[PDB]
């Protein structure tokens, strides 16, 4: 079973039907997090350390989850009512790092 | 400005095709002020997706 | 499929063998997060813009997983341990208790 890490993901806005409002870009590299948070190095909270230790003693309690722990912004173009271009910075759009939470 | 947060909390509390219809109008009202809103543009897609599954 | 929410969890330090260093308490209410981050609902709830996107991508391609239900607000607890001098030391451990869950 593969452990917690980032994985590539290109988001094509036309595939998600967001090309009806996003003038630019046509998509972007968002990435995603995936993998096991095993008992035996990863970025984790004290809670994630505890839940992981509890899980190693009782399986009915799930392991910590592999989620984005460092994200970055992107800028996109849309149109206002007047068909004028508006630039906006969307926060936490790209995964820079994964961790167990 | 953009009021999809108010439309969402109002639908989420009801759920805990009569609530979806009320949420479809709400988002269409604030639509002008939600022109560059990511949470709105997902809501339009979200509402549309539940009008087909379950169909009503 | 149940949606993302907090669930109770009492951690007994003896059960995890941490009673060999934690003088007090005998355990604590940690809680945990669990549940689906579905396409309409997940949005807020509590989620990043990335979690909104990944959720939308998933509704179009299942091979891309949904956002995950994790603690989004945590709180601290205070515990007692022994130093090398066998003297009791109080310390505040951050992010020990789930106050809230969200989709990330
Ligand atoms: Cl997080």
């Amino acid at each position: 079973k593969s452990s917690c890490k980032r994985h590539p993901l290109y988001v094509d806005f036309s595939d998600v039907g967001w090309n009806d409002w996003i003038v630019a870009p046509p998509g972007y590299h968002a990435f995603y997090c995936h993998g096991e948070c095993p008992f035996p190095h990863l970025n984790s909270t004290n809670h994630a350390i505890v839940q992981t230790l509890v899980n190693s003693v009782n399986s009915k309690i799930p392991k910590a989850c592999c989620v984005p722990t460092e994200l970055s912004a992107i800028s996109m173009l849309y149109l206002d009512e007047n068909e004028k271009v508006v630039l906006k910075n969307y926060q936490d759009m790209v995964v820079e790092g994964c961790g167990c939470r | 400005q953009c009021r999809i947060q108010k439309c969402t909390t109002d639908f989420v509390s009801l759920t805990s095709c009569k609530a979806l219809r009320a949420y479809a109008g709400c988002t269409q009202r604030t639509s002008k002020a939600c022109r560059g809103n990511l949470v709105y543009h997902s809501a339009v897609l979200g509402i549309s997706d539940l009008m087909s599954q379950r169909n009503c």
